[PDB]
């Protein structure tokens, strides 16, 4: 589904509608020799926030020839870290020196 | 009867690493990594021993 | 159809047997990201002609 560009001037203030955003990392590519077909793609609404906080990895495979695949990101340092409980307060991490 | 390793070899220690996946000619490979010399051989072939 | 490495030590001298070459130019190529596939591709008949 997608919003249309005129829903998106003349609705209601209170209303909540939600977009569909693209990724396009582990797009398949083209052929070698191939004849090129016409046509373009197009986009109208972009965000300013940025998007995207719920985050922790992306694309989980090897690239053809290359060693990290672009716009790769690696778990956090800190979801791999089970500290003690200390006896009156509960959760603390570890020294670090 | 064990056969003892021939007269000139390099021993090399088995990581997880060495082995990594890449194109060679026209398809995906898996190829070695040689540690010392730092190479590729894309093929069970001359890797060399 | 191909010939075998057997036809072609133990046949008759008469005998006109045919072979099959393979041309690999417009060859499809592998993908980007992929899990690479095992075994390999032999060839024991070449020609000297050419």
């Amino acid at each position: 589904q997608h919003v249309d560009a005129e829903s998106i001037m003349t609705a209601p203030k209170g209303k909540l509608f939600h977009l569909q955003f693209m990724d396009g990392l582990l797009r398949p590519e083209p052929s070698a020799f191939d004849p090129p077909a016409s046509g373009e793609d197009m986009r109208l609404i972009y965000p300013l926030q940025p998007i995207s906080v719920a985050r922790s990895m992306r694309a989980i495979v090897n690239h053809n020839e290359v060693d990290r695949p672009r716009g790769a990101v690696a778990p956090s340092s800190y979801e791999m870290d089970t500290g003690t409980l200390s006896r009156n307060g509960d959760l603390l991490y570890s020294p670090v020196a | 009867f064990v056969p003892d390793v021939p007269e000139g070899y390099v021993a090399v220690q088995y990581a997880h690493r060495l082995f990594s996946s890449s194109l060679a000619n026209k398809r995906n490979r898996v190829t070695y990594t040689h540690p010392p010399t730092g190479m590729a051989y894309p093929s069970p072939t001359g890797r060399p021993h």
